[PDB]
């Protein structure tokens, strides 16, 4: 048995064709984004928008080359 | 001039054709049989010890003959087969 | 072509004339919009199609008006298809929805409270920034030294990506001291008072950190630095193409 | 260059049907003589852009149904319309002019999901664009369930009215010639596939020996609606078909070919192998693609029968070995576009043509040999047409070709198979006596 739940989403990867049994499957690399974004973040964003809020963070990141 | 052309077109007999193709297969198997009842004479014959000039002579006349009916079967059976002419 | 956002109430559009006109003075078409008084939105795109080249977004007090006016959501898009952006700042003018674009680029401004200060300047009253903190020589090279006026900045901390390119400094001694009891933003010369973005796609942001470098009041001691920054962000200063290869 | 003004529009009123994947022009003009002498000639306008892309163009009196001696010429360019009879230098005439286009609107949002309708832009002139000077003027759209304009003018008097089945506009009391400063455009409803064959060759196999005449046609169809976004996704597919949803959607499921009277052995074949969905009713091929034609998709593929050549020949009646075809130019699909046709016609391995006539304009005829299965010498000859734009139905003629066919060279192809046979066996003889 297989639940709705259960299959992760494909962020990398959009798919492009499927027969009609389901049988052969052809998916395609996504285009690397154009701002350096990881796309596994713009994934998130686009399935979690809303709710996803924090009011003020300092990041914590490497020192600017 | 399309329009005389066109006017000929109508008023002239329709096409009739020379042997049916309903009816090809069966001169096809006939002749089938005999272009093979001919052409192993001919092996024979060239097979068989006798005068040269007499088995050239007996090998070309029984030869010519299975050629015709040969190349008359094996238009017969191409168009009986489904590739015409 | 330009669109030029302001708000009457932060900041009054009469003290950056002289810019907008010197843009007015090279065939650029802008069209003025209010935040408030209109209330009806602004559209970028209709039916997949840019109308504006150009977007130049002063002060704004955050607000709904602005996230009604342009979501973050749409001003990505926008700008992903060659839109370049110019970008104002400052702890007076912190939008939401520009905190969090700039954040999606990589770029991270200071809150509202956070405000960059310096003691080790000639002029205590506002900020001196000198000359030799330029740090793209295509953007802007000094051919003579300067001092160019900020008034209570707020500089932002950059992530490390390829994209980004940072184009003014900030003078070492200096911190971004808050109100509050909140750890200050950035420590040192690791922030950035004015960054400049390019897209794979060459579109070009431009963030100021701060709403007194534009101002037509300060024009004897910045004018050509701000004259050259905003021909780099509208893709007339520093283009480059490959003809035969 | 501007022709002559010798005439005078005094009513003019042109409507376009936009319903069925092609623009179809219709003007009806009454037409009025400068007082000169008489002249009998008369230059339609259309501009560059369109001129390259027009597949019919006729023109007829009201009262008579007999049509006009039509053509066209070889920037605004022209077609030459020219009367029977010497019209008065002072007389009044109606006539009808039908042109048939082959550009269609894009897809405005370009961008749509399978489900949704799609909305087409077409970009047009207002003002009629006439060699002479127009009285009066009318401009009606039609074929379309709802329109609506793009940039609307601000004047009120160029706006159109709208009508529950049309889209008219308010008629003009005077328009100067060579007018075209307004480039109107127009979006408006349309659920058809949109089908374009980029590339069409029809073979068609005489043959008297079997007395049968066979068709092979080699399709290259693509799709011109509106492209797919989020792309594809069988699921919602075959989860929108199980509803009741399949009325006239944009993307190709079935083609229906109609054939000639009677067809057999009928086969539909793919660049990789054999399609096992199609279907043969009577007068009817139906045709089930591997995969379903949405926006922007190439489809390749091959289709063929055969048919009773008693049907398409006829002997003369001077002598018994002049033989006249009349060959159909095109049977396809119900309304597509073909941006390119190749009409080869094999004539028999000793035929020799005398006439060839076409009811449409080619653009280049040529005459070749290629051989096939028994042409032991010189094969069959090859006659090829190349027409450039036409018309699914519309463009319905007849190529007659005029040709001979000697009883002398009839029984030659048992011969030239019996000259092979023949060789062989003496050369066996020699082989084996040696
Ligand atoms: C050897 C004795 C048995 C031979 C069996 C051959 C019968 C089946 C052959 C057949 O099905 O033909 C298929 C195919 C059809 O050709 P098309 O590409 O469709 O022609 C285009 C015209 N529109 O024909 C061929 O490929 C070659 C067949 C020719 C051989 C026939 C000779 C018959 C015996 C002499
Ligand atoms: C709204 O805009 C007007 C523009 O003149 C300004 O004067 C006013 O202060 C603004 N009100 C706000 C931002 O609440
Ligand atoms: C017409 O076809 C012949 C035959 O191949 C060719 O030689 C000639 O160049 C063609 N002309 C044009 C204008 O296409």
């Amino acid at each position: 048995m297989i639940t709705p739940l259960d299959v992760p989403p494909l962020d990398y990867f959009d798919e492009v064709f499927t027969s009609e049994n389901w049988m052969v499957r052809i998916y395609q690399l996504k285009k690397d984004d154009a701002q350096g974004r990881t796309l596994r973040d713009v994934g998130e964003l686009t399935r979690s928008s809303t709710k996803t809020r924090r009011s003020i963070k300092r990041p914590e990141l490497g020192l600017r080359v | 001039t399309y329009e005389q052309l066109y006017k000929e077109f109508h008023s002239s007999k329709s096409f009739q054709p020379f042997i049916h193709l309903d009816t090809q297969p069966k001169f096809a198997i006939c002749g089938l049989i005999v272009t093979l009842a001919v052409l192993s004479s001919a092996l024979f014959a060239v097979g068989s010890k006798s005068s040269y000039i007499k088995k050239l002579f007996f090998y070309t006349i029984l030869s010519v003959i299975g050629s015709l009916f040969a190349g008359l079967t094996t238009v017969f059976a191409s168009n009986s087969f489904g590739v015409y002419v | 072509r330009t669109l030029v956002l302001y708000d009457q109430s932060t900041e009054p559009l009469e003290e950056y004339s002289v810019y907008l006109k010197d843009l007015e003075q090279r065939n650029y078409k802008l069209e003025y919009l209010d935040i408030n008084s209109t209330s009806t939105t602004v559209d970028l795109y209709d039916k997949e199609q840019r109308l504006f080249d150009n977007i130049i977004v002063f002060p704004t007090k955050g607000g709904k008006n602005l996230a009604r006016q342009i979501p973050v959501k749409q001003l990505i898009k926008f700008f992903e298809n060659e839109g370049n952006i110019l970008c104002m700042s400052s702890p007076g003018a912190v939008p939401n929805t520009i905190r969090l674009f700039l954040n999606e680029l990589g770029i991270y401004p200071s809150p509202k409270g956070h405000v960059i200060r310096d003691y080790f300047s000639p002029s205590s009253e506002e900020l001196v920034v000198s000359s030799n903190h330029l740090l793209n020589k295509y953007v802007y090279n000094a051919r003579k030294s300067e001092d160019f006026v900020f008034g209570e900045s707020s500089a932002a901390l950059l992530e490390n990506r390829e994209q980004i390119v940072p184009i003014l400094n900030a003078p070492r001694t200096s911190f971004t001291e808050s109100k509050g009891k909140c750890n200050s933003w950035t420590s040192g010369s690791q922030g950035f008072l004015v960054v400049g973005f390019q897209n794979l796609n060459n579109a070009r942001l431009v963030w100021i950190g701060s709403s007194d470098f534009l101002k037509n009041k300060n024009q004897d001691s910045n004018q050509e630095f701000a004259k050259e920054l905003l021909k780099w962000t509208f893709n007339e200063k520093s283009v480059i193409k490959s003809v035969h290869a | 260059y501007e022709p002559p003004a010798t005439w005078e529009n005094v009513d003019y009123k042109r409507t376009i049907d936009v319903s069925n994947a092609y623009i179809s022009e219709t003007i009806e003009i009454t037409i009025k003589n400068i007082a000169s002498e008489p002249a009998t000639e008369y230059f339609t306008a259309f501009e560059s852009g369109i001129f390259s892309k027009v597949s019919f163009f006729s023109a007829y009196f009201t009262n008579e149904a007999t049509f006009l001696n039509s053509q066209l010429l070889a920037e605004i360019r022209y077609g030459i319309i020219q009367f029977p009879n010497a019209i008065s230098p002072q007389e009044e005439v109606s006539l009808v002019i039908k042109s048939f286009y082959n550009t269609v609107g894009i897809p405005y949002p370009e961008h749509v999901g399978m489900s949704e309708e799609q909305h087409l832009l077409w970009e047009t002139n207002r003002l009629p664009l006439s060699a002479y000077d127009t009285k009066k003027a009318s401009f009606t759209l039609i074929g379309s369930s709802s329109f609506e304009e793009y940039h609307p003018p601000n004047d009120e008097s160029l706006l159109g009215k709208a009508n529950g089945n049309s889209f008219e506009f308010g008629p003009w009391e005077d328009i100067p010639r060579f007018s075209s400063n307004e480039t109107l455009a127009i979006v408006y409803s349309h659920n058809a596939p949109l089908n374009q064959v980029v590339n069409l060759r029809r073979d068609i196999w005489l043959s008297h020996w079997a007395s049968t005449i066979q068709f092979e046609e080699y399709y290259e169809l693509t799709n011109k609606a509106a492209k797919l976004s989020k792309g594809f996704s069988r699921l919602e597919l075959m989860k929108q078909i199980q509803t009741q949803n399949m009325r006239q959607t944009h993307f190709v499921t079935v083609l229906d070919m109609l054939l000639p009277e009677g067809a057999t052995d009928h086969y539909f074949t793919d660049l990789v192998g054999l399609v096992s969905t199609s279907h043969a009713e009577r007068d009817h091929f139906f045709i089930r693609p591997r995969f379903p034609i949405f926006g922007g998709w190439n489809y390749n593929f091959t289709v063929g029968w055969t048919n009773k050549l008693s049907d398409f020949l006829h002997v003369s009646s001077g002598s018994d070995e002049k033989f006249v075809a009349s060959i159909p130019i095109l049977n396809g699909p119900p309304d597509t576009v073909y941006d390119n046709v190749e009409l080869s016609v094999f004539l028999p391995e000793g035929a020799e043509i005398f006439d060839i006539d076409s009811p449409v304009p080619f653009t280049n005829v040529s005459i070749e040999t290629q051989k096939s299965y028994f042409d032991l010498n010189k094969g069959h000859v090859k006659l090829t047409f190349s027409y450039r734009n036409l018309i699914s139905q519309v463009a319905n003629g007849q190529v007659l070709i005029k040709y001979d066919y000697p009883k002398s060279s009839f029984f030659k192809k048992p011969l030239s198979i019996a000259c092979y046979i023949f060789t062989a066996l003496m050369g066996v003889f020699v082989l084996k006596t040696l």
